[PDB]
């Protein structure tokens, strides 16, 4: 068995670390969005790290849910940084300047440095 | 040689993964690059989702019809639906253009199809359906 | 839930594996046992193979037709061919019975179908074709 | 072939067939060819079948196996199957045609029962 996409959510004092594993498509997207906004309400997060290291697949629907969380966190004086981007995912980001708006960092420790938490 | 397949399934989000799995295993017989494969899976996912959220407006009772035809190193994908149709195909294909902004749609779908395939033909008639054709040459080692 | 799928392909041996993969993916949505999945993969193999080697006497222009509908834990599998047909369906169901023993056919196909599924109905008309209906409730924890 | 890797090794009058992958009609054809091919270029008395890496098997598997079995009976030799998963064992018991063929635990026990190992 399996969940087409695994969603590991970790909360470090005002910082939300989201590690994805598996495939990220329309179906799987709705789930992620649901789980994230759920934490952003039960807690007051101001910084988000999205680890796409273990992400096997992603389509336009991925770009969407990602660009969504961006807006969501931004509208609260918060910042989001994406790290561990596979060439495949990156190749999608490069399809339109609009996505150069999302900060991409190599590993996770640099994602946090980019947020000003380490 | 000339293998060909036809798949039809309920317009339900889980079947996007399904269609990717299916078209992949079928095209597998051509021993493609990891990228070539990923590009094909990706594109199938793009057109099938369009059928589901745009053509059928998430109504699972709608039917998405796929068709893959391998022949002479080329892959010929087809994705159609007897859905709502595209009023302006021209505009619909422009990057960032979407009619579902309330649903976190980036409007990249078509642009991804054009960048990953050797040819993309979109046929559509209002109140009839949408049929997307996608031709993909496979670098044979 | 209710999800339906329809697959049509050429009567080629490579496709026996293809159908196994496709069907298994579609039925994975019911999160069944590995055994349940293996049983379902096997049965699909038996029926598709039969259609190819018996239904179409290995003629690659024949069209095997599979259609799975999963709903509320039960699986409705259907394998059909517009082939040669079965003269005496009752005889053909007998374990070890076969009409092509010189081709190392064991005559275990149907016996496997009837035992890996909850119900099996074989319908056929000589020269029209053959249709095998296989039902199966997927135990859910 | 496809989805099935065949590993052949000959030991003084015994053919060792190691299968890894899925075995169905299509793939079984490739197996029958490759094996009867060795039986033609060499004098094989016995056959040890190692199904340890066998992911899947349908009736075609029961067929190709009993197919070799006959080739060996005609030469007075015997066949030994080992490392059989429960799924495969089920198709063996179910067909009942395997009360004949010898089944061992590993390649050593099989070879051993033959005399070599
Ligand atoms: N099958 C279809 N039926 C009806 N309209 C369609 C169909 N496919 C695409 N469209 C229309 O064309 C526009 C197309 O493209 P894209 O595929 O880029 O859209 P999105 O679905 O809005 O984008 P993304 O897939 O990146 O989220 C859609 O927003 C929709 O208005
Ligand atoms: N699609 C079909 N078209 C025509 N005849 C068929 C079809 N499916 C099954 N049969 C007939 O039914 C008989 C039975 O089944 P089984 O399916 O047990 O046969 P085999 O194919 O001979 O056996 P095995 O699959 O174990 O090698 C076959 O030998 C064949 O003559
Ligand atoms: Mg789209
Ligand atoms: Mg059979």
């Amino acid at each position: 068995s399996h969940m087409s996409l695994a969603i590991d959510l970790e909360v470090k004092q005002d910082v939300l670390i989201v590690r994805l594993s598996g495939e990220l498509d329309h179906h799987t997207a709705e789930e992620l969005r649901e789980q994230v906004t759920d934490v952003l309400e039960n807690r007051a997060i101001r910084h988000i790290v999205l680890n796409l290291g273990q992400l096997t697949f992603m389509d336009a629907s991925g770009l969407g849910v990602i660009l969504g969380r961006y807006k969501q966190i931004k509208n609260v004086g918060g910042q989001m940084v994406v790290c561990a981007v596979s060439p495949a995912v990156k190749r999608l980001f490069d399809m339109s300047g609009l996505f150069k708006i999302i900060r991409v960092e190599a590993d996770e420790q640099f994602a946090l440095q980019a947020l000003g938490v380490a | 040689m000339r293998n060909e397949m036809h798949l039809q399934f309920s317009a339900r989000s889980e079947n996007e993964s399904f269609a990717r799995v299916t078209v992949a295993a079928f095209v597998a017989q051509l021993d493609p690059t990891m990228d070539e494969l990923t590009e094909i899976k990706t594109v199938v996912s793009e057109a099938v989702t369009n059928a589901i959220i745009h053509g059928y407006n998430n109504d699972p009772n709608g039917i998405v019809s796929i068709s893959v035809i391998i022949e002479d190193g080329v892959v010929h994908l087809t994705v159609r639906d007897e859905g709502v149709g595209i009023p302006d195909i021209e505009e619909a294909r422009q990057p960032l253009f979407t009619t579902k902004p309330e649903l976190e749609r980036s409007g990249m779908g078509f642009t991804i199809m054009e960048n990953f395939m050797d040819e993309v033909i979109v046929e559509s008639e209002v109140n009839k359906g949408t049929t997307v054709y996608l031709k993909k040459h496979i670098v044979k080692s």
